[PDB]
């Protein structure tokens, strides 16, 4: 294949292959799920010799990653820095729609120039601001999707199949049923779920972004 | 070096008032008597300043553009509290490069059924209170407004207007660079309106001001 080596080469059918291949890094990462109701967002992740998959980005926002961890960390440092500057200048939370836009724009600069490599990582970003809860998914091509529920990583089609049956009932759910739907979706992409291989994180109304401890996660696993 | 004189503000039960005169001076010369010195910012906020008019214009143009753009591009409408914070970081940064903004600001607004009032000086000092002033308003007006806010309960709109006019009256008697022509801005119900210019009533006819009594040689 004469068109699959560089990010700066269009193929004769109008495709960009190096960007499709970076997107396979994501699809072979370990699975992660997100869901939301009227006032919360939940993320869950398979973290099995502990491997860090969830990161806090500010008081009101965090994310899960899938794919290359060192690229994950580089994006986490960028978003952290952006949220700190916003709060310095305004004394309030950086709005979630603006976070999702600057991230998208940073991915895209790395798919158009020969001296840069695409980021091989997918994020689920969860947060809570003045207009409510938000859940975004970002991918190596630079696209950003705003979701009521989704899943990324290995065998995440099964998780997505489960969420398509139940998601229309999630607005009325309480925080406890919402956490349970998120673990049953992650279970479909899988050994079983214990407190030592599964992360649960939450953010919402009156709740800063937090990761449950092993004590608090016992109640659900 | 066009410059503006005093500004004064006070909170009442349900809103906030801000007042100044329509004059820019150049040294002692009274150069332009018909200048609107108060500026609307976004949906909820109004500002005014004492000191260098060119620096007030640069700073407010810059803040107004940021506020309109952030809203047009999908990041919501900034509140008076956020606008105030942003102003203060810009003034401190310029102080720190030895290129100061040579003004003193007063900011007022109303958002969430909650009124705002605050000041910022040219080294970046910031404060909020039930009454705020700049220029000679800080020496002449604050003493009167602080006494009116001593009554328990707070001021009505009518009481607030009456004490604001007593202050403007004294500034015209005792501040050299002044005219008798003022505007009042009212922020209440999550919006700001600016009134038409008016004048205050003054007393010049006391017996003790007469030609015989004030004579140096009898």
């Amino acid at each position: 294949n004469q068109y699959d080596t560089n990010t700066t080469t269009w193929s004769p059918t109008g495709r960009l292959f190096q960007v499709e291949y970076a997107n396979e890094a994501v699809n072979n990462g370990s699975a992660a799920v997100g869901t939301k109701n009227k006032d919360f967002v939940v993320l869950t992740a398979l973290k099995r010799s502990y491997q860090e998959k969830v990161f806090k980005l500010d008081d009101h926002v965090g994310m899960a990653i899938a794919g290359l961890v060192a690229d994950g960390r580089m994006l986490a440092r960028f978003v952290r820095t952006e949220c700190m500057n916003y709060r310095y200048m305004h004394d309030s939370d950086n709005p979630l729609p603006l976070i999702a836009e600057i991230v998208g724009e940073k991915y895209q600069r790395h798919i158009q120039f020969a001296g840069k490599r695409p980021f091989g990582v997918g994020l689920l970003i969860a947060g809570y601001d003045s207009t409510g809860p938000h859940l975004y998914h970002t991918v190596p091509s630079g696209d950003v999707f705003d979701f009521k529920a989704t899943a990324m990583g290995l065998r995440s089609q099964a998780a997505r199949t489960y969420l398509e049956k139940h998601f229309e009932s999630f607005p009325d759910c309480g925080l406890d049923e919402l956490i349970m739907h998120a673990l049953k979706a992650l279970a479909a992409a899988t050994a079983e779920l214990n407190i030592k291989n599964t992360t649960i994180a939450i953010v919402g109304k009156g709740t800063p972004f937090m990761v449950l401890t092993e004590e608090a996660a016992r109640k659900y696993l | 070096m066009a410059s503006g004189g005093s500004v004064i503000g006070v909170k009442y039960n349900g809103g906030v008032l801000l007042a100044c005169d329509t004059l820019l001076s150049y040294g002692s010369l009274a150069k332009w008597p018909n200048i609107p010195r108060m500026k609307l910012v976004g949906a909820y906020t109004v500002m005014c300043a004492t000191g260098d008019y060119a620096d007030f214009q640069e700073m407010t143009t810059m803040i107004e553009n940021h506020v309109n753009r952030q809203q047009m591009y999908g990041g919501g409408a900034l509140t008076p509290n956020e606008v105030f914070c942003y102003l203060q970081r810009h003034v401190y940064h310029k102080r720190s490069q030895f290129e100061p903004c040579l003004c003193r600001f007063v900011v007022a607004g109303c958002h969430g059924g909650e009124p705002f009032l605050g000041g910022v000086d040219d080294v970046g000092t910031r404060w909020t209170d039930d009454c705020v002033a700049a220029g000679y308003g800080a020496y002449v007006a604050l003493p009167l407004l602080r006494q009116a806010l001593e009554k328990p309960g707070g001021l009505t709109r009518e009481e607030a207007i009456r004490v604001i006019k007593d202050c403007l009256r004294v500034l015209f008697y005792r501040e050299c660079r002044a005219i008798n022509k003022f505007q009042i801005a009212d922020a209440t119900s999550d919006m700001v309106s600016i009134g038409e210019p008016f004048e205050v009533e003054t007393n010049w006819e006391y017996d003790g001001f007469c030609f015989e009594k004030t004579a140096i040689i009898r």
